[PDB]
RNA sequence: GAUCAAAAGGAACAAGCAUCAAGCACGCAGCAAUGCAGCUCAAAACGCUUAGCCUAGCCACACCCCCACGGGAAACAGCAGU
């Protein structure tokens, strides 16, 4: 998603937020 | 029975032994138990990795067209059944989790590289 | 000003014949008619009959008619308050502001702030002018007349004034500062946009939106710093704020949209550099006492029209009162 | 058949406790400002709303401070500042507040909705009146306040069945079967409902 | 979440856009049984031999 | 409009005992005041006594007074326990 839209979700959830990667890897063996 | 707040939630319902469970789809009713009564008979499901590893599910779709078209409700694990099949589109609980463990595998391919 | 409504289209002249009726129906806990509370108001004839009414209006505040306390029931008590004292029990009614619910937003408001300078009455003209910001107002020519009173105490009072009285000054210049007449109402709004924007990095924007109707938006200095361009297309207080900010609870902001404690060098030349044009293109107390005189043709034409509109009210409601007690 | 004479009498005597001696709106929707519990009910609140009860302001703790309670005013939900930066708001036509409350509040009202700057007529009921996420739009900034400006494919097995039915029906018709989503609108989750769809507890 | 929220939405759209098809198909079968193109032959013929 | 489903209407639907053989308005007309005197039953009425049941299970009860305003009174016929 765009970050300014994503900034809204950061703006709501100050006290309880995780930090995650974006896309997955294309394969797993 | 006169059940207040009645709506068909379409469910697999347990009917197998202990330690080999076996759930059965019937067009279930909301407030009744797992092994209570239901609306109509459907075609069951196998959670058992058998000879040559298959775990069967049955679908008569001349009626699973009809019975949600009768205004039925559904909950989470059976959205896994028809999204995976090609009759319904896929639910956002594998879309996270096939990639969530791919984020765990990405956390694991570094884990297998930060040791070696 | 007094002798115009006081052709009152007469009624009876007792009060305790009514005072054993409204509370009796309150001990039935049934609602009370709208002409029956004005009739408890236009029979007030001593000092003690003022305070029985503020009980009874407070009791009438707790009634199944939260509305139907008509604005002319207020005015026919405004004339009683302006008659007797208008010193403490007129203002004590405005003090609670929810327990009496008067809200006198018409030219009746102009009946009650011209006569405070006629007794000069310093300490409390702050308070009523504070208690019209909380009303949505100033579609009448009290716009000049409101900021006319606050410039009297801008010279009188120079402190930190309170926790919240910084906001109590600027909002009583900014909604007065909607003037298409001059540079003066475009000068008063800048005092508002400054002082509302100085708690922005001191206490927070929740100060801006406690109780008096400001906005949840962040930008008010930049609103001044855009209309100061229009002052240069068509002020001794904002320089003091321009240094003090660069001088030494929930999150509202985005991390992308920048904190305005990091725009304080960008607040200096954005404000300073266009004042060079404002000497090259183009005190405060006395220039509004001109507006006391040059303006104010004394629009009582919406006052006496309302007085004849209140003969329309009482007659057609005592007519349906006549209907209810004949069918029995 | 044997009639049930007493259980019918308590069917209606209970039901004339259901209307008559109800606790009015400020006796049970009253709150604790310290422990964030409630008198007469006792329970507490989820983590996303503990401060909002304590910090911010109601829908009619505020509107009990205006002439005719703001008979033509505008109002927004607090997350409609945070979920739509487009203006999304409610207007007012009628107030039913309460008289039992010292510091009169907890009432009812209704009026005009307009979602995200999409206007609707025949005014319906305002929601969440008891909450503290409701914002008092001032008289300044109105005309710039209002600042506002098909099909998807079939799932894979239903592709193979309709097409191979068509050569049974006679004509090949490789013409891509495409169900219509234009018939079905796209309602979001903070879009308010009917308040009389809920009954009072 | 936010890409899943539209995937909740784009779950909710199409199967609802399928749901009106699921309703009308049996409503084309309560209509083919009642008023189908061979069903009109049924209504005339059951009186035709009978008279 | 389907789905599901009360109330309601109608037809069904246990056991033993005629040494339970008569029940005692149990009927109908008329928009309505009112009218007629009928209705059920030996092809089992009416009443006792016994029983959870016509098991993808259902019905009934939820300390007692069929119910529960009310009263008795302070109630595991939730699990584990006594
Ligand atoms: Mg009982
Ligand atoms: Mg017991």
């Amino acid at each position: 998603p765009p970050e300014r839209e994503l900034s809204r979700l950061r703006r709501l959830y100050q006290g309880h937020l995780q930090e995650e990667s974006g896309p997955p890897p294309e394969s797993m063996p | 029975k006169a059940y207040r707040g009645g709506h068909l939630t379409i469910r697999l319902a347990l009917g197998g032994c202990t330690n080999r469970p076996f759930y059965r789809i019937v067009a279930a009713h909301n407030k009744c138990p797992r092994d209570g009564r239901f609306v109509e008979q459907l075609g069951s499901y196998d959670p058992l990795p058998n000879s040559h590893g298959e775990k069967l599910v049955a679908l008569n779709l001349d009626r699973i067209r009809h019975w949600i078209g009768c205004g039925a409700h559904l909950s989470k694990p059976m959205e896994k059944l028809l999204g995976l099949a090609g009759f319904f589109p896929l639910h956002p609980m594998m879309i996270t989790n096939a990639e969530r463990l791919r984020r765990k595998r990405a956390r694991e391919v570094l884990l297998a590289s930060q040791k070696t | 000003d007094s002798h115009k409504w006081e052709a009152r289209e007469k009624e009876h002249y007792c009060l305790a014949d009514l005072a054993s009726l409204m509370d009796k129906t309150f001990e039935r806990k049934l609602p009370v008619s709208s002409l029956t509370i004005s009739r408890l108001i236009d029979n007030i004839s001593s000092r003690e009959e003022i305070d029985h009414a503020e009980y009874y209006l407070y009791k009438f505040r707790h009634s199944p008619n939260c509305w139907y306390l008509r604005n002319w029931t207020i005015h026919t008590w405004i004339r009683q308050c302006l008659k007797y004292d208008a010193q403490d029990k007129a203002l004590y009614t405005l003090v609670n502001k929810v327990q009496y619910g008067i809200f006198p937003d018409n030219f009746t408001f102009n009946l009650l702030m011209d006569s405070f300078i006629k007794k000069e009455n310093y300490k409390d003209a702050l308070s009523v002018v504070f208690e019209v910001m909380m009303q949505e107002a100033f579609e009448v020519p009290s716009t000049q007349l409101l900021s006319l009173y606050v410039l009297f105490h801008c010279l009188a009072k120079k402190t930190d004034f309170s926790w919240e009285e910084e906001r109590n000054f600027g909002a009583s210049l900014l909604l007065p500062g909607l003037k298409q007449k001059n540079s003066v109402g475009f000068s008063s709004q800048l005092y508002g946009y400054a002082l509302l924007g100085k708690v922005e990095l001191q206490q927070g924007l929740r100060a801006v939106y406690h109780n008096m109707p400001l906005i949840w938006k962040p930008g008010y200095l930049d609103r001044a710093l855009q209309v100061m361009e229009k002052v240069a297309a068509s002020e001794a207080l904002d320089v003091l704020g321009a240094v003090l900010k660069a001088l030494t609870k929930l999150v509202e902001q985005l991390d992308i949209e920048e904190t305005e404690q990091s725009k304080l060098p960008q607040y200096l030349e954005r404000f300073k550099a266009l004042h060079s044009k404002l000497q090259a293109l183009g005190l405060t107390t006395q220039l509004v006492k001109e507006k006391l005189s040059t303006c104010e043709a004394e629009d009582i034409a919406t006052y006496e029209q309302n007085l004849q509109q209140w003969h329309l009210d009482l007659v057609q409601l005592i007519q349906r009162e006549q209907q209810q007690r004949e069918q029995a | 058949v044997r009639p049930r004479l007493i259980a019918e009498l308590a069917r209606r005597v209970r039901a004339l406790r259901e209307q008559l001696n109800r606790p009015r709106d400020s006796q049970l929707y009253a709150v604790d400002y310290e422990t964030l519990t409630r008198p007469f009910s006792g329970r507490r609140l989820p983590v996303r709303a503990w401060a909002d009860v304590r910090r911010e302001s109601r829908l009619l703790q505020l509107l009990g401070r205006l002439p005719l309670f703001g008979l033509g005013r505008l109002v927004t939900r607090k997350s409609w500042l945070w979920q739509h930066d487009e203006p999304c708001y409610w207007r007012l036509t009628r107030v039913r507040p309460d008289y039992t409350a010292q510091n009169l509040d907890h009432g009812k009202a209704w009026g005009i909705l307009t979602f995200k700057g999409k206007t609707e007529s025949e005014a319906r009921e305002i929601e969440h009146v008891m909450y503290h996420d409701w914002r008092l739009v001032p008289k300044h900034e109105e005309e710039a306040f209002t600042a506002f400006t098909a099909s998807v494919p079939y799932p894979p097995l239903l592709r193979a069945m309709i097409i191979a039915e068509r050569q049974k029906n006679g004509d090949t018709s490789t013409e891509e079967p495409m169900l219509n989503v234009q018939r079905i609108r796209m309602e979001p989750w903070d879009y308010p409902a009917k308040q009389e769809d809920k009954g009072r507890a | 979440f936010f890409v899943l929220m539209e995937r909740y939405q784009h779950y909710r759209q199409t199967v609802r856009a399928l749901r009106m098809e699921f309703v009308s198909e049996v409503q084309r079968k309560v209509h083919e049984a009642r008023a189908g193109v061979l069903a009109e032959r049924k209504a005339l013929k059951d009186a035709a031999e009978h008279r």
